[PDB]
RNA sequence: UAGAAGCAGCCAUCCUUUAAAGAGUGCGUAACAGCUCACCCGUCGAGGUCCGGGGCCCCGAAAAUGGACGGGGCUCAAGC
RNA sequence: GAGUCGUCUCGGGCGAGAGCCCAUAUCGACCCCGAGGCUUGCUACCUCGCUGUCGGCUCUUCCCAUCCUGGCCCUGCAGC
């Protein structure tokens, strides 16, 4: 193609929305995300890419310091499959929306899991098979109930920062439950010369002012 | 196509592997044994330049650049050969008669191969150790090349070519190589 | 049984310019170029 | 399935197909064809065409979760054109054409099923389904 | 057509939306489902893949007293 | 016999076409290019102060484009 065709077109795009965010759109397939993608489009925003246009921030900074500048987004942020999400939704709405749609996660065995992996209690709704034998091996009680394989009691198999192994992952999969709990991470959110990050969006300033 | 003209490559070695040259012959000594090889190409100097082993010739040709990268890969396999062994697993699977695979001597013997009163055999080099655990068989040993030969010699002996290849299928096959060999 | 055996044995190509089982990524014996060659197994495949 | 127990087809102008429904059997509510009865009326259009839907057969607390085939776009355009076929012989006949007002009525209800974001965009989808039949 | 639901076959092959999508490349299913590619972004952080002339060298290349480059022998040449 | 190679013998390349479908499991036209000296014929070189014919018999050498035995690959190779 050619450089600074694209950055310019993006430069223009950025000015139009009040709130411009960078999110990692690499975690999620594809029916879940796509129904959300459509939903954003109706509610006044869009998602975009191209290969090197999440760098060249220098032109964007020159274009204004209220969009994506180098001001607080000092480091030129280009992550493996990141996208840029433009919207009217304020950072706090944007943040909350994002925390709720995130799931199901993919299966990618051999990752360190960012959140807890659990086994529940209840019927799998699958018939007698090697699946009872696997559960027993991990030391997870089971019985036949409903003519189906049933778990007699839950237990939390692994913690955050712990890997899912392929043996563990395969058990999560047979059950038809994701081994991973990752979805879309927001690297950072920009609005009107201020950068919002999850720690910023979390607290509120007025609560300190009000107590003190 | 590759923009070389020096041609000079550089091979990264840790401090946990030391390498010493003496002519056009490379010896790689690490924690677990040592392994010597001869890289035979004419007109090429292989020498150790500090922490890096460098393989170079002054006049580049397309043919020389292939040879240089192959030798560079051989040193890398040797490096990860002298730290830890390579493990290939083979499974023995059978069409009718239980089939008894045991290592007797420095050859693996397979008996009861389709009811046979005769051995099928495959050579087991001293750098490679072969352990049989039930009907899983594991070929293990220092060097990737040694391990690759030993394992493959076992499969080819039992190989069905004497009858139908979709109905007579008894024999020991390469379940792991480092993926699943091999399809079209 | 089945999918182990037919792979090491059968998961290869043949070249009807040589009448020998060659590698599958090869279009030749080691030399014979191309004519317009095709499998090996036909009717069941 | 492989004689069609989970997978089941229900007609959009007729009811109780013999081939899926007879083998699968069992009370899912009270029958396999309890769900069937519900489906055919709602999906129903001019054309009696085969509308894919699903049932999950578990006898054992009479458990099911079912989907609701909301009538397809293809089925809907049959009603407006007045032809229950696209062509009687693939791509040798009239696929028909719709006037502007009729395409929009279809898109309006279809909106929710479709990936769209305006109601113009939807109507372009429906018109395009019309053109390539056979 | 029971089914033809990308995948017995025939013809068309259109429209919206994007890490990404072809009325679908192959497997698979009785037909679906399911597995998967082209494709893309991004990491590896480079010069990348091509195609087209020419010179040479290889393949194509099977024969009957031991016959061949005059003979021996010769491969950084004693070759072109 | 030499020369010669139309004729003869044999090979290679291209792949129309049938093999239910699928050119190559198998069979393979049109056309084009070589090899051999084993059929036939052409040559008038060699002998008319003779180089006696064919077939069989007996006795022996050599060659492979190999009928069998050995070792191998495919298949529209279930086994046989």
């Amino acid at each position: 193609e050619w450089k600074k065709k694209e950055v310019e077109e993006l430069a223009n795009l950025i000015k139009s929305y009040p709130v411009v965010a960078l999110v990692d759109v690499s975690s999620m397939p594809a029916y879940p995300l796509s129904q959300m993608r459509r939903l954003i489009r109706e509610n006044n925003g869009l998602l975009r890419v191209s290969r090197n246009t999440l760098i060249e921030l220098a032109i964007k900074k020159v274009a204004q310091e209220l969009g994506k500048p180098e001001l607080e987004k000092l480091i030129n942020y280009i992550e493996g499959g990141a996208g840029i999400l433009v919207t009217t939704m304020n950072p706090f709405k944007l943040y909350k929306f994002l925390q709720q749609n995130r799931q199901p996660a993919p299966a990618k065995p051999g990752a360190k899991v960012p959140k807890d992996v659990v086994i529940p209690a209840g019927p799998t709704s699958l018939a007698p098979g090697p699946i009872v034998g696997q559960m027993q091996a991990m030391g997870i009680p089971a019985r036949i109930e409903r003519g189906k394989v049933t778990i007699q009691k839950d237990t939390v198999v692994l913690k955050a920062g712990e890997e899912i192994t392929p043996e563990l992952a395969n058990i999560l999969n047979a059950l038809g439950i994701q081994p991973l709990e990752v979805g879309l991470d927001l690297l950072a959110v920009y609005e009107d010369g201020i950068i919002y990050t999850p720690d910023v969006l979390a607290i509120d300033e007025s609560e300190y002012i009000n107590m003190l | 196509m590759p923009v070389d003209a020096w041609i000079r490559e550089e091979v990264e070695i840790p401090e946990g592997v030391e390498v010493t040259v003496e002519g056009y012959k490379v010896k790689v000594k690490g924690p677990k044994g040592e392994l010597e090889r001869e890289f035979f190409w004419p007109g090429i100097q292989i020498f150790t330049e500090d922490g890096n082993v460098v393989i170079y010739k002054d006049f580049p040709r397309r043919k020389d650049v292939a040879i240089a990268r192959t030798f560079a890969a051989h040193i890398r396999n040797m490096i990860k050969g002298v730290t830890e062994g390579f493990t290939y697993k083979l499974k023995v699977v059978y069409s009718h008669f239980p089939i008894s695979v045991k290592v007797q001597g420095d050859e693996v013997i397979i008996e009861n191969f389709l009811g046979e009163k005769a051995p099928r055999k495959a050579k087991i080099l001293p750098g490679v150790t072969v352990k049989v655990r039930g009907q899983e068989i594991i070929v293990e040993g220092i060097d990737k090349e040694a391990v690759g030969q030993t394992a493959a010699n076992i499969e080819q002996a039992t190989r069905i070519t004497k009858w139908d290849r979709r109905i007579f299928q008894d024999g020991i096959y390469i379940v792991e190589k480092a993926g699943k060999p091999i399809t079209f | 049984r089945f999918p182990e055996a037919e792979a090491r044995i059968f998961k290869k190509y043949v070249c009807l310019r040589c009448g020998a089982t060659n590698p599958w990524g090869a279009k030749k014996c080691r030399k014979c170029g191309y004519k317009r060659l095709r499998p090996k197994a036909k009717e069941p495949r | 399935m492989p004689k069609q127990v989970v997978e089941v087809l229900v007609e959009g102008g007729k009811a109780t197909p013999g081939p899926p429904l007879g083998p699968a059997i069992g009370p899912l509510g009270l029958n396999v064809k309890q769900v069937v009865d519900k489906i055919n009326e709602a999906t129903k259009d001019f054309a009696g065409m085969q509308v894919p839907v699903k049932i999950i057969v578990d006898p054992v607390t009479k458990q099911f979760e079912i989907e609701v085939g909301v009538p397809p776009t293809s089925q809907l355009i049959k009603k407006e054109l007045g032809l229950e076929k696209g062509s009687g012989e693939p791509k040798h006949n009239i696929v028909g054409n719709l006037t502007m007002e009729q395409v929009i009525k279809i898109a309006k209800m279809k909106k929710d099923q479709m990936l769209a974001l305006t109601l113009k965009a939807a109507a372009k989808e429906v018109i395009g389904t019309a053109l390539s039949m056979g």
